[PDB]
């Protein structure tokens, strides 16, 4: 081979190029002697012949990639009651496999079709089991578009339902399993690509929608039951440890892009609508000398927005009436 | 400040960085960790001339204008095939191919 | 020695106040006229008149060849004509910018 | 006062037949909005009209209109060099050197060929403005015999002769700002006129033309240099402003009709 | 001209390296009396850290001043260095000793630099870069000194490391005549320490940091003929550094800033800049000869202020950088004093102005010719009575005519624009070439 | 002669410190690992192939680049890495007319 345009044919290369790609995907090791020779074969093929071979190699690998992702989706559908543990192994094997394919095909993306999906916004492609064609994009971005068609299939009501169940379990403690729960959350964030507007529409419907509804309904039935059963001394200590563990759980499972959104819905069910009961018992705490009971009312009111000046006006009128009674 | 040299021996170059006026014995210790060979068997040469261990690179002719990073200087290498030196002469690079006459 | 270094500036500030109250009535006052009223020599009068005009305190011009302080009451204007020169320079550079956008 | 291909050919007839009388009513008033209906103009007619029109104002002692006419032929963009564009830049330096002392700068929308191809080729004209700033008649005479071969091959004979007498007139006006009543013998040293008798004859030519107002004092052997005692308070000056304002209100009305036409047609 | 009275101890102990040798050679080549002491002190600096480029150039000027009989130095030296002092001579066994000793010091410093890099210590590497940068300057390697200071930028961790590194690049950029690189480095050295630390160097200050950044930038702005920007930054520095090991002397910043602002500012601006500011008062108090210039310029005393200017011109000509600036700054101060003096007047007499400036009637007439074309005044020279009169035009003549000429060009350019846009409508573009 | 040196210092490293580049004429270009990070094709081989990033067997096989072309490529990697993160003089790189036409095709392949 040489840097000059040769006469390398397409049939004498696809038979060996497909063997190296198939033996390297799904987290598989390949020989270094064969991986180094793949870089010299792509450069000597696109420049060969008067017709550019870059437009044919991108369409040839697109058909094989569309028939491989759709075939692997049927295997996971056969196994039931274990979709939350198989999706992590499938995403981890596909993330490492697409990373090695994008590093090898880095020359084809910078030469043939350099634009991405920023100037395109087609809702028909990428959503649904389609094996025809795909929008023009890079190799590293083509694997992310083929991952959205696996969630639109009748399986979102099972994988998401079984994933939010372990997160809702907060009475036991932290943590049951971190490699499995976090392995599914990161698959919905990295799958988002660039479009004509903000890419906060698909991610907010397949993850941020069922999570904010099930979490708000769990803490609502827990704080309301502990208030009518336990006393005020035990109700304040129970909601403090649950809210502290929720912020730690979001730092190891969710993404920093949705930190203030999850903590806002959790505080809207613990201390929010029931402010008539917490503020009524706070008047008797400040009348005496209790350091442990007063500390539970300052931390809970600090997380709630526009809750700090409320306690200031109550403490001001308390010391004003106490000093007038002693005189 | 820093100078770069190449150690060629039978169509096998070795890129090793060193100082401008450093000891000759310090350069042989770097090749030991990459070739798994004792430093007493290697022999550094400069334009077909045996160097000394007590001297330095600045006293021979390794300056900043000669061993530039863009164009290093050739450093000879000789092992121990029996008791004396082994290699001494190397092979130059290949020639450029025929340029396309349609562009000229 | 502290107050001795400032005794010269205090004497010069008094001569400036008297010259203002005497130059208003007299239009073209004589140079030796202000020297006789102040009972001072003519050596420091020529040096004080230069500093008084440069300090934007005494208007007019000093004429040493005639010993007359010129004060043209009906002189040319300078408050309105100074604005027409700035309007011409701004409009000249503006015409070169609006014409360069059409090749 | 419209412009067309016929008006461009009328200026060429005045160049052959030396008679600038019919070219006065067609050039004293500015022209705008060419007559177009089915195609009757070209790019070569727009450059030949401004080049031929500048030669009429040059000989007619009208340097105020010659500078504007020669500036339009240079600002026109192009792709290469041409004979019209070369003669337009060479005459732009000789005209600006008579009024002021330095060549005027070019606008932003000018062609890049003038500053990359015409400028290095016109090295004989660029060096003439450098010596004119020093105001030295001894050094200016050496540049005429040196660049005599360039002025003959570019048919520029006669235009450079006006710059020789302009330096002597500029030195007299320069002494008016510095000096006031200079002697007749001292005026023949800076201007270099060889003898005081030649100084009294050169200052008399500027009085008839109206370039400067001076008075010769033969009783003392000196000459006085006074300014113009005109306060512009005559009633005739007010009529000139009212007559000049009648053309400004008409130019704005014509631009309003052209602006409404573009708004009707669709644009991006 | 030259001046035999000049202190060489302070002028040589201010800089080091190539600047100390170049500043001493310019004095001996210009002052014949201060030639033996200038070449003797310059040869003593070559003993410390030997070299081969600066040891053969100094001896070339000593042989031409003692052996040649065309100069005054002949009755004392007698064409031999054996005359009172014993300067280092140049023989056969000296050109080789000055080269082998300099190469031995380079091999010792280069070997120790490789050991400091293997210890993973960022403090030993940054310290070794300063010793190698100053060693290549005296030897003759001007390109090897910039490679050592550029590698020490990645080993910084404090504010003092950036200031010490940026000050070394300025010394190399001066010899390379890179005035643009000096102005781009003084801004980076002023934002990191936030102007003299974050509290002002505790309470009392012994060596101010702002003075170092303000003195290095004044040398590059003066050589670039920028008297307006150099006189606006030297007033913020205070006398709190006690000389300098490798910078300008504290006795020269008052002259560098005092002479630059005297030509670009009038009398009112001097009382608010170099007088009202308390930072510049400490520098002017050291040299009383510079403070009296501002006071004499405000009291309309141009007669005594001019005589004191030429008295100190012989001392400033002995320098290396201020010497070429004696023909551009002196002509601007004299021209500025004549404009401010003619402002209150309008009919000055030539007989009174010639006796005030210590001149004559023949020299006064020639000064008025260069004051109208170069100055911004408007005076008329009346040779019939030798009295500088004044004849100005009316205010309505220069205003109505200037506005009328602009109005004619406004209508001509507007009507000519319609002709260019007319051919652009019927699809007629450029078809001449 | 004088000066303290270091035995195990400088740029001494094991097999993972230096990489290997196989030419087309049989030459073996062994350079540092930090110098090969300028290109894109060589850096992609170290991150893969493959689930083994480091294994003391890193090598680069170039069947289209001979020996005279890779000779200037290895010198261009040292020139690019050394002349960064500083502010010193940058000399001109000597480029031959017969090599400039070959270096342009190698720069687009190496993504540098």
């Amino acid at each position: 081979m040489s840097l000059k345009p040769r006469v390398v044919d397409f049939d004498e290369t696809w038979n060996k190029l497909l063997t190296t790609i198939k033996a390297v995907v799904m987290l598989e090791y390949v020989e270094r002697a064969t991986w180094n020779d793949r870089f010299s074969d792509i450069y000597a093929l696109c420049v060969a012949y008067p017709e550019p071979l870059g437009e044919r190699l991108y369409t040839e690998t697109k058909i094989f990639l569309e028939n491989h992702v759709r075939h692997l989706h049927k295997r996971v559908l056969e196994s039931e009651e274990q979709v939350l543990v198989m999706y992590h192994r499938y995403w981890e094997e596909y993330s490492k496999g697409a990373d090695y394919m994008d590093c090898l095909y880095r020359y084809l993306n910078t030469q043939f079709i350099k634009k991405n999906k920023l100037t395109e916004a087609d809702l028909q492609y990428g959503y649904g089991g389609v094996d025809m064609n795909e929008p023009l994009m890079e190799i590293g971005e083509l694997a992310l578009d083929m991952w959205r068609k696996l969630m639109v299939e009748p399986l979102q009501a099972i994988l998401i339902r079984m994933l939010l169940r372990e997160i809702k379990n907060d009475r036991g403690g932290e943590d049951p399993n971190q490699k499995v729960i976090h392995g599914v959350i990161n698959s919905f964030v990295h799958v988002e690509q660039y479009k004509k507007k903000f890419p906060l529409k698909f991610y907010q419907e397949i993850f941020e929608s069922p999570f904010l509804t099930e979490t708000g309904e769990y803490y609502k039935q827990e704080a309301s039951n502990l208030l009518q059963e336990s006393n005020c001394s035990q109700y304040m200590e129970k909601v403090l440890g649950r809210l502290k563990d929720e912020e730690i759980r979001c730092r190891k499972y969710l993404h920093p892009s949705s930190y203030t959104k999850v903590i806002h819905e959790c505080q809207q069910r613990m201390v929010a609508d029931h402010l008539q009961f917490l503020h009524a018992e706070c008047h008797n705490i400040i009348r005496q000398e209790k350091k442990n009971d007063m500390a539970n009312m300052y931390v809970l009111l600090r997380a709630v927005s526009t809750g700090l000046p409320h306690m200031i006006q109550e403490l001001q009128n308390h010391i004003h009436d106490e000093g007038l009674r002693a005189t | 400040m820093d100078v770069f040299l190449m150690i060629r021996r039978h169509k096998t170059t070795i890129f090793t960085d060193a100082k401008e006026s450093s000891t000759v014995f310090e350069l042989k210790r770097i090749v030991e960790g990459i070739l798994k060979r004792p430093p007493d068997e290697q022999r550094l040469y400069k334009d077909d001339q045996l160097l000394d261990d007590g001297k330095t690179l600045g006293e021979c002719g390794f300056t900043s204008q000669t061993a530039r990073p863009q164009a290093p200087a050739t450093v000879g290498l000789a092992f121990r095939a029996d008791d004396t030196f082994e290699a001494l002469c190397i092979e130059p690079f290949s020639s450029p191919p025929e340029l396309p006459d349609v562009m000229k | 020695p502290f107050i001795r270094e400032h005794i010269e500036e205090l004497l010069r500030n008094i001569r400036t106040q008297v010259l203002i109250k005497l130059i208003k009535p007299y239009t073209r006052i004589h140079i030796p006229f202000i020297s006789k009223e102040l009972n001072i020599d003519v050596a420091d009068v020529e040096s004080l008149l230069v500093q008084c005009i440069l300090d934007n305190t005494i208007h007019g011009r000093i004429d040493q060849v005639n010993q007359l302080l010129e004060l043209d009451h009906q002189k040319r204007g300078g408050a309105r004509y100074t604005a027409l020169d700035k309007w011409t320079n701004q409009l000249n550079s503006l015409n070169q910018a609006v014409v360069s956008k059409l090749a | 006062n419209q412009l067309t291909s016929i008006h461009a050919d009328l200026c060429q007839l005045c160049l052959l037949a030396k008679c600038f009388k019919p070219a006065l009513p067609y050039l004293d008033v500015d022209m705008m909005d060419i007559c177009k209906e089915n195609g009757a103009y070209d790019a070569k007619h727009f450059l030949c009209y401004y080049y031929y029109g500048g030669m009429i104002y040059t000989g007619l002692k009208n340097f105020e209109r010659a500078l504007y006419f020669y500036e339009q032929a240079i600002t026109t963009p192009a792709m290469a060099v041409s004979h019209i564009m070369l003669e337009s830049y060479k005459k732009y330096i000789l005209v600006s050197l008579i009024l002021l002392g330095k060549v005027q700068q070019l606008p932003k929308y000018t062609s890049q060929i003038v500053g990359r191809f015409i400028k290095p080729l016109s090295n004989a004209y660029h060096e003439l403005a450098q010596v004119y700033s020093t105001n030295n008649p001894s050094e200016l005479r050496n540049l005429v015999n040196k660049h005599s071969e360039t002025f003959t091959r570019d048919n520029n004979m006669g235009l450079v002769k006006q710059c020789l007498s302009s330096l002597y007139k500029k030195n007299i006006q320069r002494l008016t700002k510095t000096f006031l009543t200079l002697s007749l013998q001292d005026m023949a040293s800076r201007v270099q006129l060889s003898g005081p008798q030649e100084a009294e004859k050169y200052v008399l030519h500027m009085i008839e033309d109206g370039e400067i107002f001076a008075s010769i004092n033969q009783k003392d052997g000196m000459v006085s240099f006074h300014d113009n005692p005109e306060k512009y308070n005559n009633p005739a000056m007010l009529h000139n402003i009212d007559q000049e304002m009648l053309k400004c209100i008409e130019l704005d009305e014509r631009l309003k009709a052209m602006d409404q036409e573009i708004t009707v047609n669709p644009q991006f | 001209v030259e001046n035999p009275s000049l202190d060489l101890e302070q002028y040589a102990a201010s800089y080091s390296g190539l600047m100390r040798i170049e500043r001493l050679q310019f004095i001996a080549d210009h002052c014949p009396t201060l030639r033996v002491e200038a070449l003797k002190m310059a040869l003593s600096f070559v003993q410390r850290t030997f070299n081969v480029d600066m040891y053969e150039e100094i001896h070339r000027k000593l042989s031409e001043a003692t052996r040649s009989s065309l100069r005054e130095l002949q009755n004392a030296p007698d064409a031999i260095p054996e005359s009172g002092v014993e300067p280092p001579a140049l023989d056969t066994a000296w050109v080789e000793a000055t080269r082998k000793k300099a190469l031995l010091k380079l091999e010792k410093l280069d070997t120790d630099l490789k050991n400091y890099k293997g210890n993973s210590i960022k403090e030993s590497i940054r310290r070794g870069h300063d010793d190698l940068g100053d060693h290549y300057l005296d030897c003759g390697d001007l390109s090897n000194a910039l490679k050592c200071y550029s590698r020490a930028r990645d080993y910084c961790t404090s504010a003092k490391h950036v200031i010490n590194m940026c000050l070394n690049v300025i010394k190399v950029s001066v010899y390379l005549q890179n005035w643009s690189h000096v102005l781009s480095y003084v801004s980076k050295a002023e934002s990191t320490p936030e102007i003299a630390e974050q509290r002002g160097e505790r309470d009392s200050q012994t060596q101010a940091i702002l003075t170092k950044l303000k003195c290095a930038a004044g040398l590059a702005e003066l050589a670039a003929r920028k008297y307006k920007q150099a006189a606006k930054c030297l007033l913020l520095a205070s006398f709190d550094h006690c000389d300098f090991p490798e910078l300008l002397s504290p006795s020269n910043v008052a002259i560098y800033g005092g002479l630059c602002a005297l030509a670009t500012f009038d009398r009112q601006e001097l009382q608010r800049n170099v007088i009202s500011s308390s930072s510049f008062k400490l520098f002017l108090e050291l040299e009383p000869q510079v403070r009296d210039i501002i006071f004499k310029f405000y009291e309309s005393k141009y007669a005594s202020c001019l005589k004191m200017l030429d008295e100190m011109k012989d001392n400033l000509l002995l320098d290396m950088y201020l010497a070429p600036h004696v023909r551009t700054l002196y002509t601007q101060i004299r021209n500025r004093a004549l404009i401010q003096y003619f402002s209150p007047y309008v009919s000055a007499d030539m007989h009174r102005m010639a006796a005030a400036f210590n001149t004559t009637v023949a020299a006064l007439e020639d000064e008025l010719t260069q004051l109208i074309l170069e100055g911004l005044i408007s005076a008329r020279v009346d040779s019939h009575s030798k009295i500088l009169y004044a004849r100005d035009v009316d205010q309505r003549s220069t205003t109505f005519e200037k506005s009328l000429l602009m109005g004619k060009e406004f209508q001509r350019r507007a009507k000519a624009m319609m002709l260019r846009a007319a051919v652009l409508r019927n699809q007629i573009h450029v078809k001449s070439p | 002669m004088d000066g303290e040196e270091k035995t195990y210092g400088g740029c001494e490293g094991p097999d993972a410190m230096y990489v290997k580049l196989i030419s087309s004429d049989g030459h073996e270009f062994i350079v540092k690992r930090e110098h090969a990070l300028t290109s894109g094709t060589i850096k992609a081989m170290l991150s893969g192939p493959g689930q083994f990033a480091e294994n003391e067997t890193n090598e680069v096989n170039f069947r289209e680049i001979p020996s005279h072309v890779l000779s200037k490529v290895c010198m261009y990697f040292t020139y690019k890495v050394r002349y960064t993160n500083s502010s010193t003089e940058i000399p001109e790189f000597p480029i031959a007319p017969e090599i400039a036409l070959e270096l342009l095709m190698a720069a687009n392949f190496l993504d540098c």
